[PDB]
């Protein structure tokens, strides 16, 4: 008598590895610039000056 | 009488893995630069009527006479 | 003649799948911190200058 047919197909494989973690990113920007003077506040700090000098200026200006 | 036929075929390759993570954010970037100090010109410009008043008054109150 | 055999075993499993792929690029970083405030030391200098100078002009005359 003749020979059967071949098997069916093997099962799927195993499902593979994860893949790997991406990259790091980039750094980020940088900061924000400091803050510099406003015209009013250098009068501000003028003034103050003055005022912790007055001593100093009356000193100065003193008459004989 | 029959016998069995031949193994079957090799199936079929296993699915792909599963995708990877993202990767971790990057370091922080830099300080910002410090912040513009104003010039000499624009502080005397600023200040120099203010000093010249106050000395002035103050001059002048120290020579008062009673 | 006479009857066939039976159907054969099961061929062997495929090969193992292909590594997932690899993840997204990660973010940028947050950006630096600010930079520090110009300090008032710079405007004081060039004021006690100038309150040093005009006292001078003054005193000068007697």
């Amino acid at each position: 008598g003749p020979p059967g047919p071949p098997g069916p197909p093997g099962p799927p494989g195993a499902r593979g590895e994860p893949g790997n973690i991406g990259f790091p990113g980039p750094p980020g920007p940088p900061g924000p610039p400091g803050r510099a003077p406003t015209d009013q506040h250098i009068k501000q700090v003028c003034m103050r000056v003055i005022q912790e000098h007055f001593a100093e200026m009356a000193a100065s200006l003193k008459r004989p | 009488s029959g016998p069995p036929g031949p193994p079957g075929p090799p199936g079929p390759p296993g699915a792909r893995g599963q995708a990877g993570v993202m990767g971790f954010p990057g370091p922080p970037g830099p300080p910002g630069p410090p912040g513009k100090e104003a010039s000499e010109q624009r502080i005397r410009e600023l200040c120099g009527g203010m000093i010249s008043e106050q000395i002035a008054q103050l001059a002048a109150h120290l020579r008062k006479p009673l | 003649s006479g009857p066939p055999g039976p159907p054969g075993p099961p061929g062997p499993p495929g090969a193992r799948g292909q590594a997932g792929v690899m993840g997204f690029p990660g973010p940028p970083g947050p950006p630096g911190p600010p930079g520090r405030d110009a300090t008032d030391q710079h405007i004081v200098d060039v004021a006690l200058k100038m309150l040093q100078e005009q006292l001078a002009e003054v005193a000068v005359s007697a």
